[PDB]
């Protein structure tokens, strides 16, 4: 694709299926102690 | 962090429990033998005893 030379500026944004994670992410249980995830994940997609 | 640690010294006794129980059947078991050789050997020795008086 072309556009203008020098006063436009492109990026693209994935529209398929992606992943990302979140690590050591903390939760507080019912009992008053702490838990911590070493990873959340997740995956997503943008229709076009 | 003790109540959470309560919570599961709670799962430790439950299994306790079924050891504990099975070592007392196995003691149970074992003492039943025991009096069962007793018995064998005592009419063994009532045998003998008998044939004592006889002679």
């Amino acid at each position: 694709h072309l556009m203008l030379p020098f006063i436009t500026s492109y990026k693209s944004v994935q529209t398929t299926l992606q992943t990302d994670e979140v690590k050591n992410v903390p939760c507080g249980t019912s009992g008053g102690v702490m838990i911590y995830f070493d990873r959340i994940e997740v995956v997503n997609f943008l229709v076009p | 962090e003790l109540m959470e640690a309560e919570k599961t010294k709670l799962l430790i006794a439950a299994q306790k429990q079924k050891v504990v129980e099975k070592e007392a059947e196995t003691e149970r078991k074992k003492a039943v033998i025991e009096a069962e050789k007793i018995a064998q050997v005592a009419k063994i020795r009532f045998q003998q005893k008998v044939m004592e008086k006889e002679t």
